[PDB]
RNA sequence: CUAUGCCGAUCGGGUGUCCGCACUAAGUUCGGCAUCAAUAUGGUGACCUCCCGGGAGCGGGGGACCACCAGGUUGCCUAAGGAGGGGUGAACCGGCCCAGGUCGGAAACGGAGCAGGUCAAAACUCCCGUGCUGAUCAGUAGUGGGAUCGCGCCUGUGAAUAGCA
């Protein structure tokens, strides 16, 4: 153990000794960062980059227990070790753990230094002689020849929220996480007896999906564009997805509310396999320009379309189309690119080497509402393909996420709670129609109310 | 009643909560859920008031804004003078929330913005820091155009320069910072945070 | 007992569920279908021992086959009356590109086919039909100008009567519950056209959703078999199941690819392996019709014997004879002392005389009869040449 | 004359081929596809339709500089197999035992590479690198089979060649090398812990020792061979000077040798007619100016990353352009001695204009000579130089324009002389002479 | 924008009228359609762009 | 109370499992009864053999391999009738070794 | 000599569209052949050698060597070789269960063994995995040239571009 530490869950530190083997400027930090967003599925283990973490919660008393050792693998005692020195914990400070104000905690002192080494090289002795491999595998060979809330009396409810979880679009494998998580934030927790374990369960899981689905701060394109307007440098923002998704609706109505607002765009399209893309985004500008004229806004042009044909690689065009609006000094360019399955590597790599080239602004991933085991796939490959063809540390990913047909259905919007899951980025924009003006933005409370309202 | 520490993650509000309490250093990390604790006034009356702090994290702010706003009777916002320049856009958004959140209540809360981590050379003056957060929020009302997709509040009257003159509310602007070094060792520099409480109080 | 048995049983189930459900199928349809299997096996009351598993695959297998077809034969087209197809579906469904790919496939077939659109809402909508159309070459209808698709699709399909096409699509823009404009607009153009067939376009993606629209569309018009899509992709479409119980109509085609060529008939087994992931699936007056081919076997005799022991005495009839039964019973335990594919050869004497050892494995399964079975082998040959002189008169 | 550099190669294999996220299934996919691949390029057939005949590779063959990628390739699946197994080994422990299997092949590939370099064909840069591999995937491979002694000493040995190797380069290019002795810090710590901290120290103790007297002459001779790699390294392919000590590994510096050869070769051709160099210095400059275009296209991502944040400083953004820049500003500079050199051969009116319209765009050449590293302000004494010999222009500008005979400004031209005698004396024989008999007359 | 474009100049002037109007277009779009499959119908079907739009000879009526 | 004998026990070619009793050096090529009678009998007049029933595992039909021998080596009063063999292994060594000589 | 253009106004260099191109990188798809061994314990089946007892069928016990299945620790194996899954088990000679019949016996009961059924453990074969092999293609893309009277990009600066008689 090169690594531990013992604090509340009010964020200060307890008690830790990891001295100069070790400072704790961001291991902790990334833990709690995978604990609140993306919580660990991994049964209380941790990969960080550095060196393996493991956790352990009391929810009794709101506290934590986090070891750190190095990537090498270690023995199977350490999980016991966080098991027994924390009943010992537990036992050594009842009265300042059991008071629900913080003073007291900070009033008393720990001197556990003590109890732990002696706990640490008892466990370390333990490990030195381990030699059962040869009885257990003996063992094997001849079977193959021939209040406080329990976690058992919580699984029935817990089973049956996860079915009307599955009964909302959301995925199955993100569900069993979720309770997973929910269990993990329920564990000997006192109840009062007011209220009933199925109410606080309920609670706690809607307080889960409102965190969960309220992601990452919510910085808007609106604000970005006049920092790129500082510079005089056009803003990139590219549309990307599978096929079917309604890039170009969704491309047309963020281009008519970016000239409502009041700024001039530039439409380069990339779409060559699809048929008749071409002639659609025309029209669209056709039907944008009649409703902005130029002249209204100064005698200057609001929105043009870039293309190159059919047939030509979308990369080139791109860069084209990022020259020509450095040029003319257009405000924002919007790339629309043709939908991509994502087991075809071929076609992954070939956006992720525009994505490249291109480094635009801003990367959007245009999901269907519709779609229910599949979008945490998509984003999974989206992904690793936008990751690994990228040899720069922390790589560009994809940054937001465009929900379009969501006016179909109004109670499976539990897939959108998937892909939050997924991907830690926030939702941008919400599709609720066919016409330009069905371009709204997502209210969470609604969205988990509508989502648990049965 | 009770008086809110708000700001960003890693902003340093559970280091200045715990040294208005012990007046000694305490290893922390991040906040994950709140902490409510009574502290008397330094005065002779000695009287009590209710600090809350609240986790900083995107992913927990609103709901315990909005869960605590009706307790609170004085708010207290903190930001990193230090990392400022970088989260320029941050601390404006979060500082528009927690403004139109206060406009909200019936009785108006006393308003401090509290710059952090000045022990640091690289950190910013108070005026300088005022004077960003105006410039910066003169557009953020303009940038608020969306469809909510269910009542808007205005910081001004859609003519002028935004200012805290013109805001019903009385903010307050100071220096402090107690990380170590110059601030806990060498003297304190939590005395104007005091002497504002008593004020308040 | 099968005490531990149930216990695997309801471990192998569990994992089932999470398998189908991780294959996008509702989770009531795979409530109905764990609660029949369960059905299924306690009535069976055994479990296969030749493997743990491949019972409970089998059975699931068979479930879903069950479920995925109503029994009911998909449509087909008539020659000689024009045949008139309308695509419906969702957005995003790919209604357009699945009526191209039928299309040339039809036309490959042999069939005077045409393509029409009533998707006027969507902009850029007839250009790609135009473009599908003169790269598969096919005639197509449309224009830029009028925007009701209710006459569009009406002077269509008259102009292409009058050109005598066999085969008329007809497409028209998707469309869900939620807007009562676009549904009857839908009414108003089956009205119109009177369509002979009303064929159902869904992603193979799409699920736990769809079945609201499948049922909606089933209840305000009639409809026709469902063609499912983007099975190329990592989506198995598990989801389409429930919109055939929505419609209680089969399946005629899978779209497998962007590319026109890309369109293949329905089968169920590739279907249903890839939805389990595995597709382990193994598959395994008659005496006066003898009598008159003249062909004589061992099982004949021996069932000639058989009724003649149970008879029992011969003076019975006419109204020693121990020996008589002795040798038919030592006649029927040496006849039986051998196998059954020397018993149902129809030339047992030929297979007999070629190998000697098989003489010699009937001596071992019985007595001695070291002139028995040649005597047996004797009378066999006699009473096939009788019975070939019956045949031949 | 051939030299591979495996560390790089291999960590760029590895990041974008699912080791990223901690996965080695497709990488070793990639890993035996690429060696396919390799096999069917380089015609290295070994086994035909119904046989197979297993052939190693000879110190002839390897003079393509490839052949070694295969048996790199090779040890690397190995060493992927290996950590599969070992990841996969929690659930089933006999898995282990094959993973030792797939262990003792990849040491042997490694070794085998090892014998590979012994010849003097391969520089000594690879060479140094197959020993640091060879010696980490052994000691890897005695630490999973609870061998300290061999594994601690291994990893040391490999740690000292890395260590060595980040010193013998830039700063820059270290920290690679630098991160690699970070990942092999914490196993190391963990074998003297299996030690049991009390006679750990003792065996260090005497590790000392024997490095010193038994690996003593292979200290030494390794540090020769790097210093002799580095000297010819510099000599030969790489360029070290005062601005943009990083060595760029694009090829336009080459190009740069070849300007800097047309140099030497240009100053001893040309004495005193430089005439036939003209049509010689036009091919020079438009080598350079496409030289500075090839390294601006490189340059404006870090350019737009620097006007990103304040974070990032100097000194790695504008290391390279800038000696491209002084080197066109040099050619400038030599090609308008050539002008003054034609000019002084003569002795008519837009003459003296258009030498005033060159003297103009040389100091607005210095000026931007002045301006970059002034822009950048690493040193100093360069802006000093660049600023004498600017205002040193400009007095000779201003001479040219004020002299009589060029310009007949009764009463004006005089004072203008007077005003600028001042200015010549404080910058500062024969143009003094000529400029003060101009002057009087 | 004017640029001079090097090359066969002398062959170039030779005509010092026009060029060929199809210039620069692929063999399978030049008029002699440099055909070595002149048909290949399937195989443009199977793999390429989705949909080619050129001039039609199908029905076309509005 | 005689003791048996089969001939299936002289045999070499039988395996021990099908009936051998003897190691295949000292026994015979297909013994027959009455040589194992005649062999016993210049000892022992006791032994007496039929011919009409033959050994369970000798699956084949066949005339020397039919019948058995029964020898008396117990006088039924607790006394060996003769002591010169006082088990079967001494018998049917003696007449394994006897049968060659005689079929000669 | 009149007149021409407008701030770059003359004069130029790379590129990209282009090629029946050459070649690579990175992928898709389809075939061929190949797929180890020791040792520790236990089990199974042949074959072989010793005994103990009995009137037989047979019972009791210990070894030998081979094949094969579980499967302990491994390597001077490896190009690679997983303790992976499955079929067939024949003609009639791989087991196991073996009705009837047959044989041993007074009987109890046993033995051989067919049919039939059955299979962690004869043999053969298939699938996956692994290695090696040929073949396969472009809504993957990159210099190596060719091409280049335009159309699209990147870099240059003089004052000098085209009629007159
Ligand atoms: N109800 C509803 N329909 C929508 C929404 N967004 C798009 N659609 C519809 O879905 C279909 C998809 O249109 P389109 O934008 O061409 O799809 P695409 O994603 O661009 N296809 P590709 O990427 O291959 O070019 C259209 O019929 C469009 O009207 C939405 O928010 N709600
Ligand atoms: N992989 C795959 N993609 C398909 C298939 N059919 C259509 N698509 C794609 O899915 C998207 C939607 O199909 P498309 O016909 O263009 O849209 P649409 O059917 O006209 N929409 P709507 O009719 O509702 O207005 C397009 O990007 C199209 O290329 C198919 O069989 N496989
Ligand atoms: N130099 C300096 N650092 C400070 C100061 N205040 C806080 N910090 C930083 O804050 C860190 C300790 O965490 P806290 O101060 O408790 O921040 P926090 O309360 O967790 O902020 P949240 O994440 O929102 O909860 C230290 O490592 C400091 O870097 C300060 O006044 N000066
Ligand atoms: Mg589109
Ligand atoms: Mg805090
Ligand atoms: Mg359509």
């Amino acid at each position: 153990l090169d690594f531990f530490t013992i604090f509340s869950k009010g964020g200060l530190v307890l008690w830790c000794f990891q001295g100069v083997s070790d400072s704790c400027t961001g291991p902790v930090n990334a833990l709690i960062r995978s604990v609140l967003l993306q919580e660990r599925g991994g049964n209380n283990s941790f990969t960080h980059e550095a060196l393996t973490l493991k956790y352990k919660l009391d929810n009794q008393f709101e506290l934590v227990f986090v070891v750190g050792f190095q990537k090498i693998l270690t023995l199977t005692y350490v999980d016991k070790l966080i098991d027994d020195v924390h009943r010992l914990f537990r036992d050594k400070y009842r009265t300042e753990i059991q008071q629900q104000s913080a003073l007291s905690l900070l009033n008393g002192t720990f001197d556990f230094q003590n109890d732990f080494l002696r706990l640490l090289r008892e466990a370390e002795e333990s490990s030195k002689i381990r030699a059962p491999t040869t009885m257990k595998k003996f063992e094997d060979s001849e079977k193959a020849k021939k209040k406080s809330l329990s976690r058992e009396d919580m699984e029935s409810v817990l089973d049956k929220m996860r079915d009307h979880l599955i009964a909302k679009n959301v995925a199955a494998d993100i569900a069993v996480q979720l309770c997973e998580s929910v269990a993990n934030k329920l564990e000997g927790k006192v109840m009062g007896t007011f209220s009933t374990v199925t109410s606080t369960v309920k609670q706690a899981l809607q307080e889960s999906l409102v965190q969960i689905l309220q992601p990452q701060r919510r910085v808007d394109m609106l604000r970005d564009i006049m920092d790129a307007q500082r510079r005089q440098r056009p803003y990139v923002v590219t549309f990307c997805g599978v096929n079917g998704v309604g890039k170009s609706t969704n491309l047309a109505k963020i281009s008519f509310w970016l000239l409502e607002n009041g700024f001039s765009v530039l439409i380069a399209a990339c779409d060559t396999f699809r048929a008749g893309a071409v002639e659609q985004l025309r029209t669209h500008t056709r039907r944008l320009s009649a409703l902005h004229p130029p002249e209204k806004h100064g005698g200057r042009t609001m929105v043009q379309l870039f293309e190159k044909g059919y047939g030509k690689d979308a990369a080139g065009i791109a860069m084209e189309a990022i020259a020509f609006a450095r040029n003319q000094g257009f405000d924002v360019v919007l790339v629309d690119t043709a939908g991509r399955m994502q087991d075809n590597a071929p076609l992954m790599t070939a956006l992720a080497k525009l994505i490249t080239v291109n480094t635009p602004d801003l990367v959007l991933f245009v999901g269907e509402a519709l779609v229910g085991n599949e979008a945490v796939d998509q984003l999974v490959k989206f992904n690793r393909a936008l990751a690994d063809h990228s040899m720069a540390q922390t790589p560009r990913l994809i940054d937001g996420i465009v929900l379009t047909k969501f006016d179909t259905i109004d109670d499976k919007v539990g897939a959108a709670i998937s892909m939050t899951y997924i991907t830690s980025k926030p939702i941008v924009f919400v599709g609720t129609g066919q016409t330009y003006c069905d371009l709204r933005s997502l209210n969470a409370k609604a969205v988990v109310a509508a989502l648990m309202k049965a | 009643r009770a008086v809110l520490l708000l700001g960003l993650c890693d902003s340093g509000k559970t280091l200045l909560f715990v040294r208005l309490l012990t007046g000694h250093y305490r290893d922390t990390q991040t906040s994950i859920t709140d902490s409510s604790a009574t502290y008397r006034v330094n005065n002779n009356r000695g009287n009590s008031l209710t600090l809350i702090d609240l986790p900083g994290h995107e992913s927990l702010r609103l709901q315990f804004l909005e869960r605590f706003k009706t307790s609170a009777r004085a708010v207290v916002f903190v930001v990193d003078s230090a990392a400022f320049q970088r989260e320029v856009k941050d601390v404006a958004e979060f500082l528009y929330q927690v403004l139109i959140d206060s406009m909200s209540l019936k009785n108006t809360p006393s308003f401090l913005i509290a710059c952090n981590k000045q022990d640091i050379a690289m950190a910013k003056s108070a005026k300088l820091i005022q004077q960003q957060l105006e410039k910066e929020l003169n557009t953020l009302r303009v940038t608020r155009s969306a469809a909510p997709s269910t009542a808007p509040a205005q910081l001004g009257k859609k003519g002028k320069e935004f200012e805290f003159s013109q805001l019903p509310l009385k903010v307050e602007f100071l220096e402090c910072s107690a990380k170590g070094g110059r601030g806990d060792p060498g003297s304190a520099d939590i005395q104007d945070l005091e002497k504002w409480l008593a004020k308040i109080a | 007992a099968t005490i531990i048995n149930e216990e695997v049983l309801n471990a192998m189930l569990k994992e089932v569920c999470t398998a189908l459900l991780e294959a996008d199928v509702n989770i009531k349809l795979v409530k109905q279908l764990r609660e029949n299997v369960k059905s299924a096996i306690d009535l069976e009351e055994m479990a296969s021992g030749l493997n743990k598993r491949k019972m409970i695959q089998h059975a699931v297998f068979k479930e879903l086959v069950k479920l995925v077809d109503p029994g009911v034969k998909a449509w087909t087209p008539t020659k000689g009356k024009q045949n008139v197809i309308m695509f419906v579906g969702l957005q995003g469904s790919g209604k357009t590109t699945t009526c191209s790919k039928l299309a040339y496939y039809y036309q490959r077939k042999g069939w005077k086919t045409c393509l029409i659109c009533a998707d006027t809402f969507r902009a850029g909508a007839f250009d790609q039909l135009k473009q599908n159309a003169t790269k598969a070459r096919i005639p197509f209808y449309g224009s830029y100008t009028e925007m009701d698709p209710v006459i569009i699709a009406s002077e269509g399909v008259e102009k292409f009567k009058n050109e005598n096409f066999e085969i008329i699509i007809v497409d028209t823009s998707g469309r869900h519950k939620q807007e009562d404009s676009l549904f009857e607009e839908m009414l108003q153009v089956a009205n119109a056209i009177q369509p002979d067939n009303i064929v159902y376009v869904m992603d193979a993606s799409i699920g736990q959703a769809c079945e609201a629209q499948a049922k909606a569309f089933k209840d305000k018009v009639d409809v026709a078999s469902v063609i499912v899509t983007k099975l190329d992709g990592h989506a198995k479409g598990g989801g389409a199941l429930s919109a055939v119980a929505a419609t209680k109509s089969p399946i005629i085609f899978i779209g497998t690819g962007e590319h026109i060529d890309d369109f293949e008939p329905f089968k169920t087994q590739p279907f249903i392996s890839k939805l389990l992931g595995m597709g382990d699936i193994e598959g395994l007056e008659a005496l006066i019709e003898k009598l008159k081919h003249g062909q004589f076997t061992l099982r004949d005799m021996y069932e000639q014997f058989q009724n003649i022991m149970k008879m029992g005495p011969f003076s019975q009839i006419l109204g020693n004879e121990q020996e008589s039964m002795a040798r038919l019973k030592k006649l029927m335990t040496i006849m039986d002392s051998m196998n059954d594919q020397e018993l149902d050869s129809t030339d047992g004497a030929k297979v007999f005389s070629k190998q000697p050892g098989r003489i010699q494995r009937v001596a071992r399964g019985s007595g001695v009869s070291t002139r028995d079975v040649q005597e047996l082998l004797t009378q066999y040959t006699k009473f096939a040449q009788m019975v070939k002189k019956m045949g031949g008169i | 004359s051939l030299s591979l550099e495996i560390l790089q190669i291999i960590k760029e294999s590895q990041q974008q081929h699912g080791l990223r996220h901690g996965d080695f299934q497709r990488y070793r996919g990639y890993c035996s596809r690429r060696q396919r691949r390799l096999r069917k390029t380089l015609n290295f057939k070994m086994g035909n339709r119904h046989k197979f005949t297993g052939k190693k590779v000879t110190e002839d063959l390897l003079t393509d500089n490839r052949y070694l990628l295969l048996v790199l390739m090779d040890a690397e699946r190995a060493w992927s197999y290996a950590m599969q197994l070992k990841q996969e080994a929690n659930t089933e422990p006999r898995k282990r035992f094959h993973l030792l299997s797939r262990l003792r092949k990849a040491v042997k590939h490694a070794e085998e590479l090892e014998r590979l370099c012994e010849s003097n064909r391969v520089d000594a840069k690879t060479k140094l690198e197959a020993q640091a591999y060879t010696a980490y995937l052994s000691g890897m491979l005695r630490f999973e089979h609870q061998e300290w002694k061999a594994a601690i000493e291994a990893f040391n040995k490999c740690k000292t060649i890395y260590e060595k190797l980040a010193s013998a380069f830039t700063e820059e290019q270290a920290v690679l090398y630098n991160q690699r002795v970070e990942e092999i810090s914490p196993n190391i710590r963990y074998c003297a812990y299996n030690i049991g901290d009390q006679s750990a120290i003792n065996e260090l103790m005497q590790m000392r020792l024997r490095s010193g007297g038994t690996e003593g002459l292979l200290a030494e001779k390794l540090e020769a061979l790097i210093t002799q790699t580095r000297a010819k390294q510099a000599a030969t392919m790489s360029e070290v000077e005062w601005r943009g000590r990083t060595v760029p590994v694009k090829i336009d510096k080459v190009r740069i040798f070849l300007l800097g050869l047309a140099d030497n070769e240009a100053a001893i051709a040309q004495a005193e007619s430089e005439e036939t160099k003209e049509r010689l210095f036009e091919s020079m400059l438009s080598e350079c100016r496409d030289a500075i275009q090839a390294v601006r296209e490189e340059l404006k991502p870090d350019q737009k990353q620097r006007d990103y944040t304040l974070d990032g400083e100097s000194g790695k953004v504008s290391n390279l352009q800038y000696l491209h820049s002084y080197l066109t500003y040099i050619k400038l500079s030599t090609a308008i001695r050539r002008n003054e050199n034609m000019a002084k051969g003569l002795q008519r009116s837009p003459r003296p204009q258009d030498l005033i319209r060159l003297y103009d765009i040389i100091l607005q050449n210095l000026v931007e000579l002045l301006q970059l590293p002034g822009l950048e302000e690493d040193r100093a004494f360069q802006k000093e130089i660049g600023l004498k010999t600017l205002v040193f222009k400009a007095y000779r500008c201003f001479f040219i324009a004020q002299s009589y005979v060029l310009v007949k400004k009764w009463s004006e031209a005089l004072v203008l002389y007077d005003r600028v005698l001042k200015y010549a004396n404080e910058v500062n024989x024969x143009x003094x002479x000529x400029x003060x008999x101009x002057x009087x007359x | 924008k004017k640029k001079k474009k090097k090359g066969k100049l002398p062959k170039n002037y030779d005509p010092k009228v026009t060029p060929d109007p199809e210039r620069w277009l692929p063999m399978r779009e030049r008029s002699y359609y440099r055909g070595r499959k002149k048909g290949k119908k399937k195989d443009q079907i199977g793999k390429g762009t989705q949909g080619a739009t050129a001039g039609a000879s199908s029905e076309l009526d509005a | 109370r005689f003791i048996c004998i089969y001939p299936a026990y002289l045999n070499n070619k039988k395996t021990i499992a099908e009936g051998r009793r003897i190691p295949i050096s000292k026994a015979v090529e297909n013994p027959t009864a009455t040589e194992i009678q005649d062999v016993c009998s210049a000892v022992g007049l006791n032994v007496f053999l039929e011919k009409n029933k033959m050994y369970s595992r000798e699956w084949n039909r066949d005339v020397q391999y039919r019948g058995r021998v029964r020898v008396q080596l117990k006088q039924e009063d607790g006394s060996l009738c003769l002591v010169q063999f006082p088990s079967r292994k001494s018998v049917m060594l003696y007449a394994a070794e006897m049968i060659p000589k005689l079929k000669t």
